[PDB]
RNA sequence: UGAGUAGUGAGAAA
RNA sequence: GCGAUGAUCGGCAGUCUGACAAGU
């Protein structure tokens, strides 16, 4: 369907820095900020503007959750062009490129990460994308990179641990800034197979209100992944 | 073998292997590495089994990097002689795959089998 | 008086706060939320700036372990004058590695300094003059990556990206050299002609004109070291009988200079040629036992990597380099390649008839076998052991198939 | 009388700059993962192979070397106070010595030939001032050359009509 | 196991 | 203070198969 060839359509997505491509098929794609390759292999879109060719790579809400979440109709995201980001869980550029894509050269993205064979992977990616600061290190512990890092508008955690909830209280409660983001991927299994799911996201939001992070909005993440919601919240310290 | 992890304890390898089996009678089990790390490529497998005591175990671990990246459940079984058994061939195999088929007669039991990998992992 | 210890990637600051219990006090958001109350709360006493990443990678890790550092020793040591000082510092170990220094400062982290170690996190670039926040990007990014390299084991001699490289630069080479020797056999054969099909190497036609000139110093030259008895006369009987026509020194020099171009291009492709082998004897020594370094190093680079290989089935790299034969049988429902880029490794020469395709089947087999021990091997032995018996038993596959 | 060797020359002097160009990129890229922003800062290949030469590792950073640095080129870009800074402040991996050892003979190899394109360069416009003093003054002596092997020789652009040589 | 390396030619300016 | 030494007019394009084979 959606060959390489195939000319389309790109027009804006609702949150900035997010576009959309039209067709016989619909595409969610955020600009390249290294073009003429492809961190994964995923498509990549050609577009002539004036005539200097910029190109644009797909996002595939398969493989990144973030793009499962802006499918399934995500009110507010705090990822967006010139903000830093704090990426937590980052295995490889499967996502942070593409949060990389979307907060441009001007953003930062500070992406975390603690096996070390993703994390060779991971350092051969930021190479091609300086606004990547990749940190090999346990989020456990925000304190040992607290040095690599400087504040973030939004911090976003995909790590797959049963005790997420603690690490991202302390890296929040470190760089992330008053009223800031909090954007966090939430698999049911992880934390607790012995419970049904909706219990799961339930205690989690409870852990997220002690920790003075306020709800905003909550999203199942079906038909693309089953047992997963991305919970938004803001940080208020006061 | 400490490079063979997770690795699944004797009652759960009874119940993988008789999985295998009913697979390799319904046309539903992919034998081989090679195979099986085709399975991965195309994304039809259900979960890979690998077995823990091949020598040089690398030849297989592969799939785990494979099975990480594309979210498919593994698990390692102690010995491979028992998995070609299972398999329902005459030479040992040290990896092995289940196809994904939503239309299969033993497709509730796959995912009993499944789910308890999942924990297991 | 009130210390902070402030860790960055450029070097450690120490920061004076006027409180002496700024780190009691429940309104410090409100009292760090811009830049010029934080530059009032807290002046710079001393910077130890990082010299070297080298310096920096070693405080790096000192920090990372807890542990006080020579820098930070005596950076700290300057402010010993003040009796009776609190140490604000961020992380508990540290606290407590400098608390055993015995230094004449009450060190404090509680949760609480965490504010002040936030605020101040909100604007380093302002806090700090001199420094730009791309700047201190640039150091992050640089000392996390050099951070990397030795958590993660990093070594110079495995990185497979040396090895694409390498072999593209061969064939560029193999191109390039190739072409000036068309040319320097079209404008010296202006002088002597008949050189070109005396000599056919390239490299001992570029030295015949390093040895001699003109024709009239072949009489008196020796081409021995160039060339063997037979020819080397020949050429002489030719230089008298010649039919090219005199040349300037000019026109000499600069030929002569293209000429010393030519022999050189081959020294330097030779040490290429070594410098490639030792890398792949390196990086994937089983595969250079099997199949060989030239092939070996096609297969990976057809790839992209070594992983990327590592990944592929046995029947992709049978037909590897050969998808054009492949897609045009696939497409005309005719009959598929059976050898692709393998078909010039060794093994598959011995063979002969229908064998060779067997030999190819069963030699990528191992080739992958061999290839998933090089990529994936955390603590392989550089020797080459598991090619060494793949090779074994394809041998005995073609002993055995060819009898 | 002979024009031959023009036609060569140019015939050569180009496959150099395309093969200079060819070489020097690759340099670039080897040497750009020990420190890859010099790459950016020195755009001009041929300078940035000498810098290469004189700076192997970016490690070695002295005041003097940054004369010495300072001297090649010139400092109205700054490029010499910008390497020294961004030298002690890179994410560029350390290669092995043999990679070095490979990079500082590759481009070595990169400054002979224009190097000797240089001479060649020289060598065309004395022999164009000697054959055809009239067309390289005119004109010029690259553009001169260039026209002659056009037409294949020096007496075939002279038989051409007027209408002929401006199409050539 | 099977399986392909041909510009025109005297006007122009006033 | 004009002119024959020249006026004018990314696509094709999709990365093979998978338990038998050889002897008396």
């Amino acid at each position: 369907g959606a060959r390489g060839g195939a000319k389309v359509v790109i027009e804006p997505h609702r949150h900035a820095g997010v576009y959309i491509a039209r067709g016989k098929e619909d595409l969610l794609v955020t600009k390249n900020m290294a073009p003429g390759e492809s961190v994964y292999g995923e498509k990549r879109i050609s577009v002539e503007e004036p005539p200097t060719k910029v190109e644009y790579r797909v996002w595939n809400p398969f493989r990144s959750k973030l793009a499962a979440g802006i499918m399934g109709g995500l009110d507010e995201l705090f990822i967006a062009p010139g903000k830093k980001v704090l990426y937590l869980g980052a295995a490889s550029g499967t996502s942070v490129s593409h949060v990389s894509d979307v907060v441009g050269p001007e953003g930062v993205v500070y992406a975390v990460e603690f096996s070390h064979r993703p994390g060779r992977e991971l350092i051969s990616m930021a190479k091609k994308r300086p606004n990547i600061i990749p940190i090999i290190e346990d989020a456990r512990h925000p304190q040992k990179y607290r040095m690599l890092i400087g504040m973030v508008d939004c911090v976003f955690a995909d790590v797959a641990q049963p005790d997420q909830a603690r690490i991202i209280a302390l890296n929040s409660h470190m760089f992330l800034k008053d009223q800031g983001g909090v954007v966090i991927s939430i698999k049911a299994n992880c934390i607790d197979s012995t419970v049904d799911a909706e219990t799961v996201f339930a205690r989690e939001v409870q852990k997220l209100r002690e920790e003075r992070i306020k709800p905003l909005e909550q999203l199942t993440l079906e038909p693309y992944e089953r047992d997963h919601c991305i919970v938004v919240g803001r940080y208020m310290r006061s | 073998n400490p490079k063979a992890f997770p690795l699944a304890d004797a009652a759960l390898t009874q119940q993988i292997l008789d999985v295998v089996q009913q697979a390799a009678n319904l046309r539903q089990l992919k034998k081989g590495a090679n195979e099986a790390t085709k399975t991965l490529n195309r994304g039809i497998s259900e979960f890979i089994i690998m077995a823990a005591d091949c020598e040089p175990i690398e030849i297989l671990l592969h799939l785990p990097l494979l099975c990480e990246d594309k979210n498919v459940p593994y698990v390692f079984v102690p010995s491979r002689v028992a998995l070609g058994r299972a398999c329902g061939v005459s030479r040992p195999v040290i990896a092995a795959s289940i196809t994904t088929n939503d239309a299969s007669a033993i497709k509730t039991q796959i995912y009993a089998v499944k789910d308890k990998i999942e924990t297991l992992l | 008086m009130a210390y902070v210890l402030t860790e960055t990637s450029a070097g450690y600051a120490l920061l004076k706060a006027s409180d002496k219990k700024i780190y009691k006090s429940s309104s410090l958001i409100q009292d760090l939320d811009s830049s010029d109350k934080v530059l009032k709360e807290f002046k710079i006493a001393a910077f130890s700036k990082f010299n070297s990443a080298a310096n920096a990678l070693e405080e790096a890790n000192s920090i990372i372990e807890g542990k006080v550092s020579s820098q930070l020793e005596k950076l700290l040591e300057e402010i010993k004058k003040d009796k009776k000082s609190t140490l604000i510092v961020s992380e508990t170990k540290l606290a407590n590695a400098i608390n055993k220094l015995g230094l004449n400062f009450n060190v404090v982290s509680d949760a609480v300094t965490l504010d002040i170690y936030r605020a101040i996190k909100e604007y380093l670039p302002e806090l700090l003059p001199g420094m730009s926040d791309n700047d201190l990007s640039k150091m992050s990014l640089g000392l996390a990556h050099s951070i990397g390299r030795h958590k993660l084991k990093f070594s110079a001699d495995k990185v497979d990206v040396m090895i694409i490289q390498a072999i593209a630069l061969l064939d560029d080479l193999d191109k390039e050299l190739n072409t000036y020797a068309m040319r320097c056999k079209e404008w010296y054969g202006w002088h002597f002609p008949e050189l070109a099909k005396i000599v056919t190497d390239s490299v001992a036609y570029a030295r015949i004109i390093l040895t001699m000139g003109i024709r009239s110093k072949a009489s008196e030259t020796d081409l021995s070291e160039i060339l063997p008895e037979e020819i080397e006369e020949r050429v002489k009987t030719a230089a008298e009988v010649s039919m090219g026509t005199e040349i300037t020194q000019t026109d000499l020099d600069n030929i002569n200079a293209l000429a010393e171009q030519i022999v050189e291009f081959a020294a330097y492709r030779e040490q290429l040629s070594n410098y490639l082998s030792a890398r792949m004897k390196a990086i994937a020594p089983n595969l250079t036992q099997l199949v060989g370094e030239l092939v070996g190093a096609r297969l990976i680079a057809h790839s992209g990597s070594l992983i990327s290989l590592a990944k592929s089935p046995a029947s992709t790299i049978q037909i590897l380099g050969a998808e054009k034969a492949l897609f045009r049988a696939l497409k005309t429902k005719h009959d598929t390649p059976k050898y692709g880029l393998l078909y010039h490794a060794s093994l598959v020469g011995q063979a002969t008839g229908k064998n060779k395709g067997k030999i190819a089947r069963v030699l990528a087999a191992k080739a992958a076998v061999s290839l998933r021990y090089d990529a994936l091997a955390e603590d392989r032995d550089d020797s080459g052991d598991i090619g060494l018996e793949s090779r074994a038993k394809v041998e005995n596959r073609l002993s055995q198939l060819e009898g | 009388k002979n024009d031959n060797h023009i036609i060569q020359a140019i015939a050569l002097l180009d496959q150099l700059d395309k093969d200079i160009n060819t070489f020097a990129m690759r340099v670039k890229e080897w040497y750009g993962w020990h420190f890859p922003e010099l790459a950016k800062l020195v755009p001009d290949n041929y300078t940035f192979a000498k810098l290469v030469l004189f700076i192997k590792d970016k490690a070695s950073l002295n005041d003097d070397s940054l004369h010495d640095l300072a001297a090649l080129l010139n400092e109205d870009s700054g490029i010499a106070q910008r390497v020294i800074d961004n030298a002690r402040i890179s994410m560029g991996q350390d290669i092995s010595e043999t990679d070095m050892e490979n990079v500082c003979v590759f481009a070595q190899r990169v400054a002979s030939l224009a190097d000797y394109r240089r001479q060649l360069y020289d060598y065309l416009c004395e022999k164009m001032h000697t054959v055809a003093p009239n067309l390289s003054e005119l004109i010029g002596e690259v553009i001169g050359a260039r026209l002659i092997s056009h037409a294949g020789s020096l007496t075939n652009l002279s038989k051409q009509a007027a209408s002929t040589v401006q199409i050539l």
